[PDB]
């Protein structure tokens, strides 16, 4: 009866004064919306439907209608961002955070999802949600003594929901809304559906992605040592969001990144660095980068985790974006790093690739790899291995690239090769 | 993703 109704058909019945015509038509548009090909939402947004969703979803009396008016709402919501304003625009966002506490599951969970599209709009629509006083239903409906008893999909939807309230950025969600989810999304990342932790890990990721404070608030949880477990698991969808939370936890301060290698980062990353998808290898080297940023002591557990070969080896073949923060990550530990540290990674192999690399056309990754050979050369100028090194890269083809890099545009390469060779060659 | 649409229950 309510398949493929035209929306003229829909307007009708849904301006008649019978609910139960009203509900027909409800559903009607519920299907039209629901379908994959080119949904008709500016044409249910014109027709002018959206008010009286919205008015449906306070029917009490009729459950039916209001489920009907949040599905269609939600698929409303789900599109551009003019689409989801209509909804918010017609009140929507206070009538489906009453519905949070329906008795009937099926519509406490789509208002859940509705919050959760609005939300996944912005930072504005997020904030407001959040100013209508989501947070506390929402984490009602999580407080039972174990997650293992809510329906799977209910489960993964409010996870989802409370993602979308951690997300974005200009501005960051309120510091005390994060502090209200925090315990809960802590469950929820020791639960054990995949779904769930893949979520789970996407809005510490997004909490983590922030100023020192905001890294401070989730790591003071204890959650570190979780997300190394899930860094090594065997779900793609959960070890994406979990590095991208180490990497963003080891921007943080030299304390922040200490407490991802005492919890055992570190001996992930031979087979992160070695990760088949581009996208790991990318975002573990560049986790490495910014663990080499930091104290000598830290350096030297790179060191001690076999990890400097694992980086020659990116250096030496990897996806270019991959080299370059490959490269970033050599230039960071010859500039922190002790000489014993800086000469181990010559025994390492590092001088061949990275010469092999200032063949790019990439400016920046030059300025890298010019900087991390001046910082070699420093360690070895104290050594009184000058020589040995100027060598190395002559041998390797490495003094021909110096040398046409005092013939390039860009001031500080010209600059930085013409010391090189005048200094050392 | 950040918004998904529900095509079916």
């Amino acid at each position: 009866g309510t398949v493929n109704w035209s929306v003229e058909d829909i307007v009708k019945g849904i301006n008649s004064n019978n609910l139960e015509s009203q509900l027909q038509a409800t559903q009607a548009a519920r299907k039209l919306l629901s379908r994959e090909k080119q949904p008709p939402i500016d044409n249910i947004i014109r027709a002018g439907l959206i008010p009286k969703f919205v008015s449906f979803l306070g029917k009490t009396d009729c459950s039916p209608i209001q489920f009907e008016s949040a599905w269609a709402l939600t698929n409303i919501a789900s599109g551009t961002s003019e689409q989801t304003k209509a909804v918010v625009d017609g009140g929507a966002i206070p009538a489906f955070i009453s519905l949070l506490a329906s008795p009937h599951a099926h519509i406490s969970e789509q208002a859940v999802w509705a919050l959760g599209n609005i939300a996944g709009d912005g930072s504005a629509f997020r904030d407001l949600v959040i100013k209508h006083g989501a947070i506390d239903p929402l984490l009602a409906l999580l407080a039972v003594p174990d997650l293992s008893t809510l329906a799977c999909g209910y489960l993964r939807n409010l996870t989802w929901t409370l993602s979308n309230l951690c997300r974005n950025k200009n501005p960051a969600p309120p510091l005390d809304a994060v502090e209200q989810i925090l315990p809960t999304l802590v469950r929820l990342l020791h639960h054990n559906d995949p779904e769930v932790l893949a979520d789970s890990c996407w809005a510490i990721s997004y909490l983590t992605d922030g100023p020192n404070e905001r890294i401070e608030m989730v790591v003071k949880k204890g959650v570190v040592p979780q997300l190394v477990k899930l860094l090594g698991a065997t779900e793609l969808p959960i070890v994406t969001p979990a590095l991208r939370a180490i990497g963003n936890i080891v921007t943080g301060t030299d304390e922040q990144t200490q407490k991802v290698i005492d919890a055992g980062a570190l001996a992930v990353f031979p087979s992160l660095l070695t990760n088949p998808k581009t996208n790991i290898q990318k975002e573990a080297t560049w986790t490495m980068s910014n663990i080499t940023a930091g104290r000598q002591d830290q350096i030297q557990q790179v060191v001690n985790h076999g990890l400097v070969p694992f980086l020659v080896g990116v250096l030496s073949k990897a996806d270019f974006k991959t080299q370059k923060e490959a490269a970033w990550a050599i230039t960071n530990y010859t500039s922190g790093g002790t000489v014993e540290q800086i000469v181990y990674l010559v025994h390492c192999g590092i001088i061949e690739p990275l010469m092999n690399l200032l063949s790019a056309k990439d400016t920046k990754i030059i300025q890298v790899i010019l900087d991390a050979i001046s910082n070699i050369f420093q360690a070895a100028e104290k050594l009184g291995e000058t020589e040995k090194l100027s060598i190395m890269i002559e041998e390797c083809g490495g003094l021909d690239k110096i040398e046409a890099l005092q013939r390039h545009e860009n001031e500080s390469v010209y600059k930085a090769s013409l010391n090189l060779i005048e200094k050392y060659f | 993703e950040v918004k998904k649409p529900k095509i079916d229950e």
